[PDB]
């Protein structure tokens, strides 16, 4: 049971009607954000509109990135989501800005149906070209089947008498091991012989599995599942990421839409997250204006807790949020508040009901107390060491005294600070 | 099919001429090399042309 | 002939084979016993570590395209390559262990 | 086809123009810009004509002015068989490539070339396929009866036709297209002839189709290329393969040289014609004074199509250099260049404008709602408008009324911040955010 | 019949004794320089002396691309003319010193002239048994035919050759062209004489060759030193495992060693001193070389005194500049002083009212268009007022405004609308300076 | 003899004019003047071919145009063959696919030669006839022939073997390996030379040898360390001295290859020879390459190194001090310095006529006092450029002398570098500034 920082934020807890109460869905206050938030949620349920921008920005300990969770959780597991860091975007395999592009392309989901076709059954002769013979728990069928995974089977040391499980549209060869009908063959025989199968030699399933366009893209450029020789021994020679061409995208764009016209697929629109924008250089930002504006882009999400500063890559423009204005124009803003001491406290004891963990209510207010004075962070961080240290003491609760021992033991920002201001030797 | 139509006249053999020598390196030695380049350039050959 | 390939390239300039055989020469005649298990090749290590890759190798492609993994190394029933070179990469190939 | 949901441009479609190239005030989803639609369409008859190349073209003014939406625009009148090649400035600085290759691949994409290959294909119906073996008395044994609408005729094989037939397992009773000059079966569907043995086919061939009656045809094949196809074919042993991953790697410049005279020796000869594609990049003043320097020289060539650029900031410092020049462009390049300029929008044109985006967008408004966007639009920008009307559609069936009114238009305009009102509160709020030099004030209290 | 500010420079237009007239070659004014890059194709087409340098001073606007593009015309499509510009030096893949030495080779070319012996249906073919050996089987002789047209001929040789014929997969009948120097033979198709042998059938018709059963043909071949290094340091071959790793390699250019060029060197000295083949120098032009760097130039200098360098052009507009790479040193043309003391310096001056004009006239004769004379000698007003090129470039829409209204001719107000409609780069800044809205 | 140039920027340079106590000469092989410094790079040279002492740093100093690569060309002309004279640039050093410091080394190891000595015996174009037999292990023994000497040779199931691969009718000559190695084929015969209608390319009719066959030849084998490194470097890497492609070797063939040429030297079948590595334009480098230069001085096996420059008290590269003569005081401490004045009135003279003559130039009298005018004016180099245009001028001219005019005439088409500079200054607003300021508005 694993808890770090996060999963006690269960959604945004909006109502049908579109107005959040105080306290619910492990959220409490930022009323108006988590409103916006909610409409966002709508909007990209809408399924609609695309290469839309929103931004939220405010101070640490605001929650952006817990509310960021909040949105994706909400949206639930059908819509595609990737979160992002912005110094990931820097490669050395890759330009940055087709990393980006490669980023955009995971972000939309594609629900596709297909008929898996397979043979499966006892292994009777092999007759060379090759021709296979196949019996079943009733059945029995002859295959002819190309010599590639002919060879395959020779190279999976395939005996007489075996069982083994073909998938007809891959190609793919997985021998499940040998009959039973002649299993005690030898006395210690390391081979697992195993039952027939039942039923036909031929079978027909459906699957309704989901991929993105990011990978289709590279299932296309690069082949990565061979199985005989020359296919793993081409694909061995280029293990290095390379770039996609934009014919290759336009391609891939053409495929699907037919397959959706058709009528087999359906398009599942997405949201990409890049959390701590303010660090992006200026070349990705200004191309962030061009892949916006597009018809396929996914809407996007920034953070940045920043104010009149100058982005990275210029020396000269100072512009709120690190962001130039540029991108500015085509982006909507969500401003976050600052908490206050009772919503500390509820915090902080969500957090420690979260936690498991039983507090006295002085303690509480010691911890309420304690964070409005450096920060909420500080005590979420030191409330475990509490329990711990009470926990020495072979008791469940928390006591005062133990919380000022443990604040005793572990310092702050402020206090570290203070301690090398005046420091013998910058300690 | 638009390109390469014209290697039936312009061609020109850069190995004819000996001019991919890199390639023939591991075969061969000088005792036999001057000799006949000598011997085949005069004497072997003033009583065939 | 005579004045173009007679002997032409047998005058060294770059290099001989002789040479060659004679720099790389070996004045070793047995050392390193022990390539048993102080080197342990890598063809020994991938066996000797059989039972981990079968209980750990699990992921698997979400897409794949067929007859790409053919013609990545450029042989297809409609290929630049020749007629008996194809087939003779993988029976050089095949034999491989 | 074009599988899109909904672009920031889906309403500019081709210009508006008349044969007088006279701009019409509302024509084909966009208003306004006169002086500038008219400038644009004396280039796209330029490009039309096809006899100018190596002219450059430089749309300036203020940032959200119709620019991005000028270069939709023309690139959709261009219509197809005119290569249009959109680039930003940021797509060049790639690691694999050097800038000016970037740019050489980029000025080879923006060339069309079309060419006409004559085969002679014969179709039809087949009924079965006769594949014999070798015998005494001659190679094989085959008749090929194939039928169609009007006529059916017979065919015997070519030795190799046995083995194209038997690379795949043909069905009899297809309609099958050969060209003897290349020998290529196109199993385009199955023998329409009767249905009533083929209506359950299961989907397959496509509705699989009528025959056409007579078989000995020769129709020309018209394919368009551009020049960076042919060179990175000619690169490599495979270089289509290359051309769909992008792993050219330099092309060598004999090649392009030899490329260049092969081509005009068709062009002289009549087997190919030249298309003058179109190159445009956006926000130039991102590039660098060697690209600068490059494409000085590179537009002169006479395979050098139109190029138009477009930026947004004036008299700034070009990237390379400490100086702030003029237009952020370097000064020669600002005198072989052609500059547009685009005007500051009027409340009318940008009402009529959301509008648009109103009607394209499904969204169903009203007029005090229309007055009171057009007003926020006057006031920040188009664009904060232009996203407010799309966000206020949620808001307007989250109460169940299909159509928006002011009371959802002022609730997301107190929902979303304005750049103006955002920036009034960070200064108001200094201490709250991060500070340039790291001067954060996380405590509340104290 | 497209044109891109050039294409109507034929030549330098210089007459016998070095003299050169007003209007000629589609070029006007500035005759110093024309004699003087005239003096310079003269010592070119010495072939002589090699391994000088040029550099041509100007401001903007002046005619150095046309120069030496009319230089290039001058001297002529056999000797190989490379241009460039200072920025495609920089690559991601090897060296600036090593590409400029790859285009220094390449600046130079070689013209090579050899002699072929080939014989051209196919009558008949029969190997001759025992190998008095180990050897499995073989066979002693093969004896083949060919009919061709001139009369046919019987053909003896070896079955190395129809081991070979026999991997090509070509027909007893069928035609076939067989190379006497090695003994490369490729299918040359399906005659004309089996036509019709089925009813359908797919192989090339492939007329029968009229010519004699051995025909000997000349062939002479222009090449360059720089591709005779790369085709000996790249590999080739079928099957061989080398040959599969190269053709899967994707062969970036890396790094030529000196060695390549001394063999190459050595090589073609002894062919010229035989006397088959004959080098002919070639001029490597640099356009802009303001943007090259402290180590170009520097290596430069290195190449300028090396064996084979040929005879390079160069260019530049900058003043009292400083150099890429340094700050201290200020020097005019942004070229280090070592490297201008290594070569000459050709100026080239303005045009005035009435050459601007000139050229104006010239221009639109080319791109065959009617100017009417007042609207004419307006263009040359606003010509010398902004700039030449801006009324250079102004021509073609004035064009398309009178295809608008259905008159060849180029009138007054037209030009002026046209005028309206673009702006120049002075009108552009002045309202850039004007507004305060990022503009 | 093979002498593929055209001409050389100083090709008149073929060796240094001195005696036998190393006198330098007034005038000799294209080298006039800077006599101390022709006796520095005589005594430099003798060192050389002393072949004793080793790691030994030499600077050449001077003025731009001064000759000082002259000496250096002087003296690799003087060396000759059988010594390797690495000349290099201080340019090529930065390498994006190599560190520096290895380019460094390699160039180390280039400019020192080693030569072996080796002897194999082999009988050449003897295989005639061959007698197949019982049945199995068959032509057990054959004879051999050349033009002038026979004998009968038994074979055995090894040889027969290897007489199986590739078989040949044995009435041709054919050279095979008595040392126990191969078989190589030589050609055919005279017998069978008019047998065939089309040639190929893989045997060629080859003459019988002349005397006996068999026949132990020692070879002498001449290479430097760098490609000695470079093939046991990888399992073949002959490509590398051509494609290029070193790949960093890594510093375990270096100091195993220095055993092992020094058990060759012990054996006395290897013989050293110390070259010359010069590098010009040194003022451009990095300290790190300088840092590693001192240190490389010390080897045992390090070639004479020479350096060549021209700037004074500048900046270097790599640091912010503005260190005298461009290099650092540590390497100017551990190096010997040859400097040289400048050229002279008469040295002029004697140099124009020098290289008026090399170009096979007729020249009066009068235009070469003006020419040693103008070369006292500006640099030497400007009229040893303009001689040239001044004989193609002439030529244009129909007359076969350079006359007076003719070379004013060239002199005002070209513009001198300060006239050019003072030209410039005059018209300012004409060019573009290294603000990006320009004017083309005449108006
Ligand atoms: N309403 C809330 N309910 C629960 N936890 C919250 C709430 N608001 C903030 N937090 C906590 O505050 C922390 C700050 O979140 P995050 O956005 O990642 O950092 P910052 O706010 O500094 O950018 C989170 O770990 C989150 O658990
Ligand atoms: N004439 C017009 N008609 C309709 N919409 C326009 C027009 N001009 C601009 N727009 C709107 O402005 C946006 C394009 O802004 P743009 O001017 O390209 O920005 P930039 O100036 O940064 O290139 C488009 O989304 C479009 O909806
Ligand atoms: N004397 C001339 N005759 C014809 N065209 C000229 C002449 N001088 C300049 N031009 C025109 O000027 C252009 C070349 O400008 P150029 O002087 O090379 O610019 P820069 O000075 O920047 O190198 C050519 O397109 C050419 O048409
Ligand atoms: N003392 C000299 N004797 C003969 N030629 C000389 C002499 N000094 C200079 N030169 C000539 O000057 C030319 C350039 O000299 P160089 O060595 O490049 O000058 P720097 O010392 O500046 O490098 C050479 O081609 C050479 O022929
Ligand atoms: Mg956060
Ligand atoms: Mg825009
Ligand atoms: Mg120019
Ligand atoms: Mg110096």
């Amino acid at each position: 049971t694993r808890t770090a920082a996060h999963t006690h934020i269960k959604g945004l807890g909006l109502d049908e009607s579109g107005v959040a109460k105080r306290v619910e869905g492990g959220f409490v206050g930022q009323i108006e954000a988590r409103e916006a938030c909610g409409v966002i949620v709508d909007l990209i349920k809408a399924k609609k509109m695309s290469g839309r921008a929103i931004l939220l920005a405010g101070g640490p300990s605001t929650g952006k990135t817990a509310l960021a969770l909040a949105i994706s959780q909400e949206l639930g597991p059908k819509v595609p989501f990737c979160p992002l860091v912005g110094s990931e975007l820097y490669s050395v395999e890759v330009k940055k800005t087709e990393t980006l592009m490669e980023n955009f392309r995971r972000a939309i989901g594609l629900r596709i149906k297909e008929t898996k076709e397979v043979y499966e059954g006892e292994v009777t002769e092999l007759t060379p070209e090759v021709i296979v013979g196949l019996k079943s728990a009733k059945g029995t069928k002859t295959l002819r089947l190309d010599p590639t995974i002919y060879e395959s089977i020779q190279r999976e040391k395939v005996s007489i008498g075996d069982v083994i499980y073909i998938e007809a549209n891959t190609g793919a060869v997985k021998r499940v091991g040998r009959s039973d009908a002649y299993a005690t063959e030898f006395d210690l025989e390391t081979e697992e012989y195993v039952p027939l199968p039942k039923g036909e030699v031929h079978k027909k399933k459906e699957i309704v599995q989901d991929v993105t366009l990011h990978d289709l893209d590279v299932a296309n450029a690069r082949p990565q599942g061979g199985q005989d020789v020359i296919s793993m021994m081409g694909q061995l020679l280029k293990p290095k990421k390379t770039e996609i061409t934009e014919k290759l995208r336009q391609e891939v764009n053409k495929v699907v839409a037919k397959y959706i016209d058709q009528g087999v697929a359906e398009l599942i629109p997405g949201v990409l997250f890049i959390d701590e924008v303010n660090m992006l250089d200026i070349e990705i930002f200004t191309y962030l204006n061009k892949a916006l504006e597009s018809n396929i882009a996914p809407v996007v999400v920034l953070a940045s807790n920043r104010g009149m500063t100058t982005v990275r890559g210029t020396e000269d423009v100072i512009s709120p949020h690190g962001v130039p204005p540029d991108l500015i124009d085509r982006l909507l803003i969500v401003r976050t508040l600052p908490y206050d001491k009772d919503e500390i406290r509820t915090i902080i004891e969500r957090r420690a009901t979260v936690e498991r963990l039983q507090v006295e209510s002085s303690a509480l207010d010691l911890l309420a107390t304690m964070g409005t004075e450096t920060s909420l962070r500080y005590a979420l961080q030191l409330l475990a060491p509490c329990g711990i240290l009470a926990q020495t003491s072979n008791r469940k609760e928390i006591v005062v005294n133990d919380v000022n021992e443990a604040k005793l033991l572990f310092l702050d920002a402020k206090r570290s600070t203070k301690i090398l201001e005046t420091s013998a030797n910058y300690l | 099919k638009l390109f390469k139509k014209n290697n039936q006249v312009n061609r020109v053999d850069l190995d004819f001429l000996n001019l991919v020598f890199t390639l023939n390196d591991k075969d061969l030695t000088s005792y036999h090399a001057e000799e006949i380049s000598k011997l085949t350039c005069v004497k072997n050959f003033v009583e065939e042309v | 002939v005579n004045k173009l390939r007679c002997d032409r390239r047998p005058i060294f300039g770059k290099n001989l084979i002789d040479l060659l055989t004679k720099d790389r020469r070996v004045k070793y005649d047995k050392s390193s016993i022990i390539d048993n298990e102080l080197i342990k090749p890598l063809q020994t290590r991938v066996l000797d570590n059989r039972k981990i890759i079968d209980t750990f190798a699990v992921l698997t492609p979400s897409a794949v395209s067929l007859d790409m993994r053919k013609l990545a190394l450029g042989l297809n029933d409609d290929s630049s390559v020749g007629e008996n070179t194809r087939l003779k990469v993988m029976q050089n190939c095949f034999e491989v262990s | 086809k074009s599988l899109s949901l909904i672009a920031a441009h889906s309403h500019i479609t081709g210009l508006g123009l008349d044969e007088n190239l006279q701009p019409r005030p509302t024509s084909e989803g966009m208003v306004g810009q006169l002086q500038a639609r008219r400038a644009a369409g004396v280039i796209l008859k330029m490009v039309q004509n096809g006899t100018i190349a190596g002219r450059a073209v430089l749309v300036a003014g203020p940032p959200s002015t119709g620019k991005t939406a000028l270069a939709m625009g023309v690139s959709q009148s261009l219509g197809k068989d005119v290569p249009f090649t959109a680039i930003a400035g940021s797509e060049i600085f790639s690691l694999e490539l050097s800038k000016t290759e970037a740019l050489t691949q980029a000025f080879r994409k923006s060339i069309g070339i079309k060419i006409k290959e004559e085969t002679e294909l014969i179709e039809g119906e087949v009924v079965e396929i006769q594949i014999d073996r070798s015998i005494t008395g001659g190679h094989k044994q085959g008749k090929l009866t194939i039928k169609t609408t009007d006529m059916e005729t017979i065919y015997e094989l070519g030795n190799k036709m046995i083995d194209g037939l038997t690379k795949e397992k043909v069905l009899a009773g297809d309609v099958i297209s050969i060209d003897k000059a290349s020998g290529k079966i196109t199993k385009l569907g199955r023998s329409f002839a009767r249905s009533r043995d083929y209506d359950a086919m299961g989907a397959d061939t496509r509705f699989v189709q009528c025959p056409e009656g007579e078989l000995q045809k020769r129709k020309t094949v018209v394919h368009t290329v551009s020049l960076h196809e042919i060179d990175v074919i000619n690169s490599r042993t495979q270089g289509f393969l290359a051309l769909f991953t992008g792993d050219t790697g330099e092309i060598r410049s004999e090649v392009r040289d030899q490329i260049n005279t092969k081509v005009a020796e068709w062009k002289e000869e009549g087997k190919a014609e030249i298309v003058p594609g179109v190159l445009f990049i956006d926000e130039v003043h991102m590039l660098d004074i060697e690209c600068f320097s490059f494409i000085n020289r590179a537009l002169e060539d006479e395979f050098a199509p139109i190029v138009m650029m477009a930026t947004n900031r004036g008299v700034s410092k070009t990237r390379g250099t400490n100086y702030k020049s003029p237009h952020g462009l370097p000064l020669d390049l600002l005198d072989r260049s052609i500059i547009i300029t685009t005007k500051s929008y009027n409340e009318q044109e940008i009402k009529t404008i959301l509008s648009i985006r109103a009607q394209e967008e499904e969204v169903e408004l009203s007029s005090d709602a229309l007055d009171l966007l057009t007003k926020t639009g006057v006031e920040t920008s188009l664009r904060y408008s232009s996203n407010l009307i799309s966000v206020a559609q949620q808001i307007a069936m989250k109460r169940k009324n299909n159509t928006v009114e002011v009371e959802d238009v002022k609730r997301a305009y107190l929902l979303f911040l304005d750049s103006a009102r955002s920036v009034k509160y960070v200064q108001e709020n200094e201490s709250q955010y991060i500070d340039d030099q790291g001067n954060v004030q996380i405590s509340i209290a104290k």
